[PDB]
């Protein structure tokens, strides 16, 4: 298999045997160094695998693979390895990742993605994810002295546990909107994404939020800019565990006041 | 695929520079200091007298 079409068919044959079809040999399950660029998975595969409580893609290895401009939405992966792969510009609308490894991955998917990706019992170690995701169920581990993946454009990086998050270059209208306004964008924001974590990782959330605010202090901000996201900021920050954060509190204070004048 | 690499969200009123990378319009306007502007991806570029100028890339969709 030297091209995506071959890899598609190879999976498409291998996935089908996992109908199932039980059980599959390890060697045939490995898709190391695969290539799935520009592939739309539904067209090749059944709606069972791609909807509701249907079929599961279990026990695979997609290490060092390349999902780029591919569409992977609504699928469910379990016991899978995506280590070192690039999922940049993928379309993973409401894609589920269970008991999986997605460490050292590029997950800054394309905006086209409608529904937040969901990760459960999954690791995003040193994985740069887009700030709009569902991390309820994610496993976190101690951050190494690693470095953010080299990317073009955007701003500086903050750590969410051991996950990488990239701030915008400048806090502009759309920057503020997409990052903070989850009300206009129906539940999607970096606020919701940080808070999405399980209550277990309370401290990680706060440092992430604190770091997020630290970047918001730096930008020369204006009421006018924050006006459309006052409600959004408050809905998440005005509650624990972000009320026990002096940094967040003293910054949220004035913003919280104007909001209440309505 | 593409989004303003200042705001990192889908483009609004896209304006393409003469090197040529596309971004939101205000994203150019706010980024401009001392008039001049630079592509974040590579390097410097000319400023136009008012902003809200320079080719509006193909709009979709
Ligand atoms: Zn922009
Ligand atoms: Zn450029």
């Amino acid at each position: 298999p030297s091209s995506p079409a071959d890899w598609a068919k190879k999976l498409t044959d291998a996935v089908l045997r996992q109908k199932a079809g039980e059980t599959l040999t390890a060697a045939d399950r490995d898709f190391s160094n695969a290539d799935f660029r520009n592939i739309t998975f539904s067209k090749i595969l059944p709606p069972s695998f791609m909807e509701r409580d249907g079929d599961i893609i279990k026990g695979f290895n997609f290490s060092n693979s390349k999902f780029t401009y591919s569409d992977i939405s609504h699928l469910h992966f379990d016991e899978c390895r995506f280590t070192y792969s690039t999922l940049s510009d993928v379309v993973c609308s409401n894609t589920k990742f269970s008991n999986s490894d997605m460490n050292e991955v590029f997950l800054q998917y394309s905006i086209t993605t409608q529904q937040q990706p969901s990760f459960i019992d999954t690791t995003l170690k040193n994985t740069l994810i887009r700030h709009k995701a569902n991390l309820s169920g994610v496993i976190l581990n101690e951050p190494d002295n690693s470095s953010p993946p080299s990317v073009s454009g955007g701003g500086n990086f903050i750590r969410l546990g051991d996950i990488w998050l990239q701030m915008p270059l400048l806090w502009t209208e759309n920057a503020v909107d997409g990052f903070l306004n989850h009300e206009h964008n129906n539940g999607k924001s970096i606020l919701m994404t940080i808070d999405s974590l399980p209550d277990k990782y309370s401290q990680e959330k706060v440092q992430a939020m604190e770091d997020l605010v630290k970047s918001l202090r730096g930008g020369r901000l204006t009421e006018a800019c924050i006006r459309p996201v006052e409600s959004s900021l408050v809905s998440v920050l005005a509650h624990p565990p972000y009320t026990q954060s002096a940094l967040i509190s003293e910054w949220l204070g004035p913003v919280q006041e104007r909001f209440l004048e309505a | 695929f593409l989004a303003c690499k200042i705001c990192l969200e889908q483009l609004r009123a896209p304006k393409t520079l003469p090197c040529l990378h596309t971004y939101c319009q205000d994203c150019l306007a706010q980024l401009a200091d001392g008039g001049r502007v630079r592509c974040p991806e590579c390097r410097e570029t000319v400023p136009v007298p008012p902003e809200g100028v320079a080719s509006f890339k193909t709009n979709f969709f």
